[PDB]
RNA sequence: GGCGGGCCUGAGGCGGCGGGGGCGACGGGCGGAACUUAAGCAUAUCAGUACGCCCCGGAGGAGAAACCAACCGGGAUUCCCC
């Protein structure tokens, strides 16, 4: 989720704030961004039960 | 999956109503020092053993007695564990025959677990 | 090591698998032996071991088996068993 | 006259190279013996009295499978197909009738596919002391046996009229074949100057 | 076409090398699979013991 | 009576009458093409110890496979990337020749599935292996019982899969026992099974 | 030299039948990385992975000991817990 997109940072002195960014310039690959992966991703490998004795 | 295995299990049961689904397998002692004392399920009635009760190889499988002929008697004691195993066993068995009996057969127990624990 | 200490190891009598009726070559599987060498003949390795033998005695001979063979065991049979064509001529 | 220069498909070209590399090569005596077989003569007096036995034609087996087989709910007997003694052939029957000693006379073919398969047949011969002969093509010894081709055929029991005909035919092979001066004969290679 | 198909179909009957498009359709794969009564068969020495030492039901208490 | 003895000549490939037998045959599949069809095993013997037997159905093709050290293919021959992986011109074949002789008959031919291959001749140039191929199509085949089960299309192509018998010997399967533990099914497989990491929920 | 037959290695044509390509998983065989980690880097490591290639199945692969064990011993493979 996120990662499908295609985006190599355009990097500084392009003015262009550093993060990776799609053939027009658009932002991906970051939380902050809107498409972006989520930093940290939910999981499926959580302790979703918690045992007892 | 355990309810999968479950129903696959009955299933089993029914395609063969007569036969308890895990056959009768020999009493082994678990090896090395630690397990010594110990005894467990078997791959298989050693040859030997088996025509000490007086069964040729094939009849006893068709009894639902499996025969490994790769297991060596080795001890006699071993000898003993499994003879009497397997006298057990033919002493609480019933062979349905002529053809086929349908109420008799209809009223069968079949033994779930492994047989003789 | 490889064996743990009972002094009075064995509380269970013990029948020895043995033998298995120990068998042979049997007539055939030597006689076969002897049509092929007869017509075929004896390979160049064997043949440098029995020419040692007439004039060197053993050791440089195994020297040459065990390079050929690979195995000191096989060599010592084969420079055995190749003497017997060696005392005749 | 264009004829000797004409160059002939690698097939053709392959198999007559091979018959020269083999004439002017060492030749080992175990496989010379095969190279130089009996006398034409001789083979005719041997296949002549292989074709006093031989088994059944083709034709014969059709008949025995519409008749001897098919009827036999009429009838009820197996074997009423010939008994009569009959030359057999290939190399796993004759090895153990040659072995059996039971057989009298070995005819090998001279012409192998490979040659390893008749190759370990003549010492057999001279160790149970049978009577063999190396005679021309598996081919012209298959038909003895009405197959597509045989390494080996032998003469078997023999029927007691033909045994005075047998006695003379073994004679002169026990002249023309010799096991131990053929194993003396190291081949040869005749070069091109000989030719 | 119906009424073709089936005069077609008459001709070529219970005959050995039909014209394909009469041949059952299938998939790829059953076309080629092997007969079930051939993959049933065994090797007539391995047959023998199934017949001599046969299947009997047994229930033990 | 009779194989037995060609097996004990089969022994013996250094004796004089088993050299000038094998210079004809060697010289000749040397003036010949790499996959050609023979109508007769060279070696009638070591064909029945492999499986062939002569109904139709059954062809015996023979591949010869030149003999030398791998040479990876690279640029220049350069590996560029770290000093460890350069390399060109030693590295030895992970597939023995004779396995290598089986996928190489079975590209060309792909209907027939090999069974097993027996070695007829070699020279220091080129080794030439002979491979028995089962067509499966050919009817007395599919109705013989015990070659059956090759026309199961599970066994379709098995020699480039590993299902041949130097390939099982060049996956380690030919070697039993302890000392071969990780290749039990196959290497690729064993790797999952050991690093797997698996979180038992009600543990 | 000619001619006709048998065997053997081949040459075209015919008849029937197969074979090829596809699928973002699983699967079998290879060829095969580097970024990284070692606070540098060469052995290591990432990794017997990415990717390339060929092949099959509804699972494949594996499999009835040239096997572990050393015991008052087990007994084909496959999976799972330890």
């Amino acid at each position: 989720a996120g990662v499908q997109c295609t985006a190599h940072s355009w990097g500084p002195g392009r003015a262009v704030a550093r993060l990776p960014r799609k053939h027009g310039g658009i932002g991906a690959y970051a939380n902050f961004a809107r498409g972006g992966h989520m930093a940290h991703p939910t999981t499926v490998i959580r302790r979703w039960c918690r045992k007892v004795n | 999956r355990k309810i999968r295995r479950r129903q696959t299990r009955l299933q089993k049961a029914k395609a063969i109503f007569p036969c308890p689904l895990q056959k009768l397998r020999p009493s082994v002692t678990r090896c090395s020092q630690k397990f010594n004392l110990t005894q467990r399920i078997g791959r298989g009635f050693t040859l030997r053993e088996l025509q000490g009760v007086g069964l040729s190889a094939g009849k006893a499988r068709q009894i639902g007695i499996a025969v490994d002929p790769r297991r060596k008697n080795k001890s006699e004691e071993s000898v003993a564990r499994n003879v009497a195993r397997l006298k057990e066993y033919l002493s609480k068995v019933t062979i349905f025959s002529k053809q086929a009996k349908p109420e008799e057969i209809q009223q069968a127990i079949q033994h779930q677990g492994v047989v003789m624990p | 090591p490889g064996k743990v200490f009972n002094l009075k190891k064995g509380g269970a009598v013990v029948r020895i698998v043995r033998k298995k009726e120990e068998r042979k070559t049997k007539p055939h599987q030597e006689f076969v032996k002897s049509i092929i060498q007869e017509c075929t003949g004896m390979a160049p390795y064997e043949m440098h071991i029995i020419e040692l033998l007439r004039m060197n005695k053993d050791r440089h001979a195994l020297r040459y088996a065990k390079k050929r063979l690979g195995n000191i065991k096989r060599a010592k049979a084969k420079r055995d068993q190749l003497s017997v064509y060696a005392r005749n001529i | 006259d264009l004829t000797p220069f004409v160059r002939w498909p690698r097939q053709v070209r392959i198999q007559r190279q091979k018959a020269v590399l083999q004439r002017r090569l060492k030749v080992p005596p175990t496989v010379n013996q095969f190279m130089n077989p009996i006398s034409r003569n001789l083979t005719n007096e041997i296949f002549n009295l292989a074709r006093k036995y031989s088994p059944e034609s083709k034709e014969e087996h059709k008949a025995r499978l519409l008749q001897i087989a098919d009827a036999k709910a009429n009838g009820k007997p197996l074997p009423e197909k010939s008994d009569k003694l009959v030359i057999a052939s290939g190399i796993r029957r004759i090895t153990s009738l040659v072995e059996s000693k039971r057989a009298k006379l070995v005819l090998i073919a001279n012409d192998v596919d490979p040659l390893e398969l008749v190759l370990w047949l003549p010492t057999l011969c001279h160790k149970m002391g049978v009577p063999y002969a190396i005679v021309r093509t598996k081919g012209d010894l298959g038909k003895l046996v009405h197959l597509k081709k045989t390494t080996s055929v032998c003469f078997t029991d023999v029927n007691p009229e033909d045994k005075p005909t047998f006695d003379k035919i073994l004679a002169a092979v026990a002249h023309e074949v010799d096991y131990a001066k053929a194993m003396k004969t190291y081949g040869g290679g005749v070069r091109r100057e000989d030719e | 076409n119906q009424k073709a198909r089936d005069e077609a179909r008459a001709a070529f009957e219970g005959a050995e090398h039909i014209p394909k498009t009469f041949r059952p359709r299938l998939t790829h794969a059953m076309r080629c699979q092997l007969t079930e009564k051939q993959k049933r068969l065994l090797p007539s020495k391995l047959m023998k013991r199934k017949l001599q030492f046969p299947k009997l039901k047994y229930a033990v208490k | 009576g009779a194989y037995k003895y060609v097996q004990e000549l089969w022994r013996k490939k250094q004796s004089e009458a088993l050299h000038y037998l094998f210079r004809l045959r060697t010289w000749e599949y040397r003036q010949l093409n790499a996959i050609k069809r023979c109508s007769h095993p060279t070696r009638p013997e070591k064909a029945r110890r492999l499986g062939y037997k002569a109904k139709r159905g059954y062809v015996v093709y023979r591949v010869r496979v030149r003999r030398g050290g791998r040479k990876r293919q690279c640029v220049h021959g350069i590996s560029y990337g770290k000093p460890r992986n350069i390399g060109i011109v030693g590295l030895k074949p992970s597939r023995s020749l004779r396995a290598l002789a089986e996928q190489k008959v079975g590209r060309r031919l792909p209907s027939l599935r090999v069974l097993n291959s027996y070695w007829v001749a070699q020279d220091g140039s080129y080794k030439w292996y002979e491979v028995i191929l089962i067509d499966p199509f050919h009817p007395w085949i599919r109705n013989d019982p015990k070659i059956n089960w090759i026309c199961n299309p599970v066994m379709k192509r098995r020699e480039c899969r590993g299902l041949t018998s130097a390939g099982r010997k060049a996956r380690g399967l030919h070697n039993k026992g302890i000392g071969a533990m990780k290749l039990r099914p196959s290497k690729r497989a064993a790797w999952k099974r050991n690093h797997t990491r698996s979180l038992r929920r009600y543990r």
